[PDB]
């Protein structure tokens, strides 16, 4: 007795009129003998001539019973069907949940099945059970529930159950339901009988609205599965992840165990699959086969031995201090692990080498800090306290100072090395005394041959010629040599647009080898004043 | 009644995702909404309607109450034209003018029917353990370009005896705003603009701008008793940069001083033949650029460079280097460890003159990261509207060009 939600046909579509696909007197016998119960049981309903839709329904044996079952074919339907508005995609994370007395499941289970169809919509549903080999009319129906399958059901059930639930909440404040899937989560810090009790007179509520709940079999107890973790209401805990011993590694083999290796790398502090990926270079078929080399099958070795340490941990406490802190984990790597009291973390995770065109550490802090921060405000609707591996100078002369805008939440500093800091710093002005090095480099972008070439105002010049450059190349290779021949303090000019750019970004990496090595050279000198100028 | 409002031909409504919110942000949105509900201003909706527009809550000065707002930036975008009022050119001419958030007033009138379900909103829940809660309006929703439009009717009708009262005063309506200038000083102005709201309470409702004042500042070239090698170097490329504006300035006796492998540190003497190219340039930038008159029918572009230090600068230009106007922006008391603080503090001001000079919202490039901006800007945003943006990456010349604009001698001496 729950009021139907008011659906329609896309767009002026139409139902769909796909064709019954043709089965044998067995699965029809069987088909006809579960319609028969969900025509009685109010879920189904027996129509005519009076309808020109229609979707295939199939016949599968299933494992629990080898019973035959019965599947509706809804894809057509559903690419007719209405857009509603996303269901939750977003699911809670454990670091974010709250410690509870007891929790408990309860499986609203084909509570699908329950919730009414829009009347008007129903003759969408239609369906036929075919004839022995395609004899006179087959047998009739149509949907009056939420189809399994069908593109509606998730997000409306949801909403039914929603409105359903809305009293009950209000009721009693101090209980927390989750809702998912068919899967009620009620927790508490009630006495288990209280909890309990509650518990019951929820499932009582349900009962009044048709909702059909549990039978002592189907119970679920804790701890829970909630995708790589196991839940206990006091503590969760990361499911003993397994690698298989084998002789014989394909290259699936290899990329769904870097995979599962890289899932870990999350929580488990150590894993590395530098040596696995390796193997996957100039493969030729999944089917391959390619053997590990020692170093592949000694990483997988260390791995095996971290992977069987209990990972361990703790849900998020309202009221005290959420705290984040940060390890550059080699150039490009960054972890963290969020805690509110040392040593037990709510959650940890690292974020992969971002090979990007030209950045710095700072930078790259600043990015980490930030995915940090989105993440925390979607787990507990509030931001880390940072405590970072830089010096509070070295943040205000960056940031200071830097051509984009950027900023780092309320943080603190924590010695834990390596910290990150600047690795040079182009001077403000030019150097007295140092020599000048007015540097050029040119070539034919289409012979791919140039030069580059230098001359000092203390008399030291040199020229090199290049095949297989460019012109960008050229120019920076200038100034590279400009480096490379200079002592510790040196002023160079250029008209390289591109280090206009390093004289703004003084980027620490980037996707350019050759860039890479000038700042190489450039970390190495003691003083090293940029200038350009117009070219031509 | 309820106006037949709808959708321009084959546009269909916004289904903009929720961005993620403080728990601070969640509970008073909540509250606020329970409260409209109540008021019947809005209802809880179901899943057929697919659309939504995000929400946030903002702070409204003065107060610990935390005003509700929402981006209908996409809406607005997909709503019907009306064919607002024409923009008083007098308003600029103001030494002092005054902003009201009008926007209170919506609620009375009803929204039409069909149009509700495009209002669809949401109120995410923290770590997603509750699903969002959805509702839709049944009035006129704030920061709705068709809201200010509809209730135009009403608006003059309450206003006329004011402006009549005190026909020297300019009253200019944007959004939820309401802009008023007056050649009054200070007190008798804010007396006057008091009046207007006492004015305006007898039917439901609730900055400090000063026009006349927005200078338009040229460039000043750097003076030496020397010049080295560097110095005119730079100096050099940035007149080069600078021809693209003004084409009658030359750099070629310069660059003859600049022939030479010599130290960078070294001095140059000054040829009485560059000396005079300098002059002739000081001449041009002496004043902004001929032929540039503001198109009504062309988007309004603002960009703005970080200059460090607390300090910025922006041109708002329809037409690349053609610019309506210039200008540069200190950090406000409070800011200094905060870009974006800063940054959306700008953005609001240079918005506001926009508005007030030529009644729309500029499209902003902005110097920053897409994740940055998006992440923080809420946290300081305080204007009923919201602005168009792009993020983009500052050359290096331009930041280095504009640098270069005059500032006064001592400052605004405020005795
Ligand atoms: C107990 C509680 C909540 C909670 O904050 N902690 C919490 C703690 C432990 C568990 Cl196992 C769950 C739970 O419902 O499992 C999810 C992961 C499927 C929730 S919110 C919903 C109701 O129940």
């Amino acid at each position: 007795p729950i009021e139907t939600v008011p659906v329609k046909l896309k767009p002026g579509m139409d139902g769909p009129k796909v064709k019954q696909w043709p089965l044998t007197e067995e699965k029809i016998k069987a088909l006809v003998e579960i319609c028969t119960e969900m025509e009685k049981e109010g879920k189904i309903s027996k129509i005519g001539p009076e309808n020109p839709y229609n979707t295939p329904v199939f016949a599968i044996k299933k494992k629990d019973s080898t019973k035959w079952r019965k599947l509706v074919d809804f894809r057509e339907l559903n690419k007719r069907t209405q857009d509603f508005w996303e269901v939750q995609l977003g699911i809670p994370h454990p670091a974010g949940l709250k410690k509870k007395k007891s929790v408990t499941v309860l499986d609203v289970g084909d509570a699908y099945f329950s919730v009414p169809l829009d009347e008007d919509f129903r003759k969408y549903t239609a369906f036929t059970i075919p004839s022995i080999n395609n004899e006179t009319p087959g047998i009739r129906y149509q949907y009056n529930v939420l189809p399994q399958g069908w593109k509606g059901s998730p997000a409306i059930f949801q909403s039914s159950m929603t409105k359903i639930l809305e009293p009950f909440r209000k009721q009693n404040p101090d209980i927390v339901i989750y809702q998912y899937m068919d899967d009620l989560y009620v927790g508490s810090d009630l006495e288990i009988g209280q909890h309990r009790t509650k518990i019951e007179e929820l499932r009582q509520h349900l009962l009044r609205w048709g909702l059909t709940t549990p039978d002592k079999k189907h119970q679920k107890e804790p701890p829970f599965l909630w995708m790589g973790y196991e839940l206990h209401p006091d503590k969760w805990t990361v499911q003993p992840i397994v690698l298989p011993e084998k002789d014989s590694w394909t290259v699936n083999d290899i990329q769904k165990l870097v995979g599962k290796l890289n899932w870990a790398s999350q929580i488990y502090p150590g894993i590395k699959v530098r040596q696995l990926c390796k193997l996957l270079r100039g493969t030729k078929a999944l089917t391959e086969v390619i053997p590990l080399t020692e170093e592949a099958e000694l990483e997988l070795a260390e791995n095996r031995e971290i992977l069987k340490e209990p990972v361990h941990g703790v849900y998020y406490d309202p009221s005290k201090d959420l705290i984040a802190e940060i390890q550059k984990q080699g150039q490009g790597q960054w972890t963290y692990q969020i805690y509110q009291e040392p040593f037990k973390n709510l959650k940890t995770g690292k974020y992969a080498r971002m090979r990007g065109a030209h950045t710095n550490d700072v930078k790259q802090l600043t990015e980490a800090v930030q995915k940090i921060t989105t993440e925390s405000i979607v787990i507990w609707g509030k931001t880390p306290k940072f405590k970072l591996p830089i010096q509070k100078e070295t943040w205000e002369t960056w940031w200071t100072e830097y051509w984009q805008a950027t900023w780092i939440p309320e943080w603190e500093f924590v010695n834990t090395p390596p910290l990150v800091k600047l690795w040079y710093q182009l001077e403000k002005e030019p150097i007295v005394g140092a020599e000048t090095f007015y540097v050029d480099g040119a070539a034919n972008r289409e012979t791919k041959l140039g030069k580059a070439g230098y001359v000092t105002n203390r008399g030291r010049q040199k020229v090199v010629t290049l095949t297989d450059t460019t012109n960008q190349k050229t120019e920076l290779q200038a100034i590279y040599l400009a480096l490379q021949d200079s002592g510790l303090e040196v002023n160079i000019v250029t008209d390289s647009q591109y280090a206009l750019g390093i004289i703004q970004a003084q980027p620490d990496q980037s996707e350019s080898e050759l860039v890479n090595q000038i700042i190489e050279q450039l970390i190495k000198k003691e003083k090293v004043y940029l200038a350009w100028v117009p070219a031509h | 009644e309820t106006v037949p409002v709808k959708l321009k031909p084959g546009m269909d409504g916004p289904k903009v995702k929720q961005w993620p919110l403080t728990e601070e942000k969640i509970k008073a949105l909540v509250e606020i909404c329970t409260e409209m509900e109540k008021e019947g201003k809005i209802s809880k909706i179901g899943p057929e309607n697919p659309y939504n527009t995000p929400v946030f809550a903002i702070k409204k000065k003065d107060s610990t109450k935390w005003r509700k707002l929402v981006d209908f930036r996409e809406l607005n975008k997909r709503t019907q034209d009306f064919w607002g009022i024409p923009h008083p050119a007098g308003l600029k001419k103001k030494k002092s003018v005054t902003v009201l958030d009008v926007g209170d007033a919506y609620f009375s009138v009803p929204l039409d029917e069909d149009f509700r379900k495009y209002t669809a909103f949401t109120i995410p829940s923290i770590n997603n353990e509750t699903p969002g809660i959805r509702y839709q309006y049944n009035v006129l929703p704030q920061g709705w370009k068709g809201s200010p439009a509809i209730f135009q009717s009403s608006m003059t009708k309450i206003l006329e005896p004011f402006r009549k009262q005190n026909p020297d005063i300019v009253i200019y309506q944007y959004m939820d705003d309401l802009y008023v200038g007056s050649d009054l000083e200070i007190g008798q102005h804010r007396t006057k603009i008091e009046e207007l709201r006492q004015h305006l309470l007898r039917w439901g409702l609730t900055y400090e701008l000063h026009p006349d004042k927005w200078t338009v500042q040229p460039i000043v070239l750097p003076e030496k008793d020397s010049w080295t090698v560097n110095d005119i170097q730079k100096l050099v490329g940035k007149l080069n940069w600078a021809s693209q504006i003004y084409p009658g300035i030359k750099v070629r006796q310069l660059c003859k001083l600049l022939r030479g492998t010599k130290a960078l540190t070294e001095v140059i003497p000054l040829t009485e033949e560059a000396e005079l190219e300098l002059a002739e340039n000081r001449e041009i930038l002496k004043e902004p650029v001929h032929g540039v008159y503001y198109d009504p029918s062309k988007d309004l572009i603002a960009e703005i460079q970080k200059q460090g230090q607390g300090q910025w600068t922006y041109q708002i230009y329809q037409e690349p280097f053609k610019n309506l106007k210039t200008g540069k922006y200190a950090r406000m008391r409070g800011a200094h460890t905060n870009d974006v603080k800063q940054l959306t503090e700008a953005v609001q001001k240079i918005t506001t003159e926009s508005i007030v000079i030529w009644g729309k919202t500029p499209k902003f490039k902005l110097p920053i990261q897409k994740e940055t901006w998006e992440t923080w800007w809420t946290e300081y945003w305080q204007a009923t509207w919201i602005p168009e943006w792009e993020f983009v990456n500052t050359p290096p010349l331009v930041k280095l060009w504009y640098q270069l604009e005059k500032e006064p001698i001592v400052g605004a001496e405020t005795f």
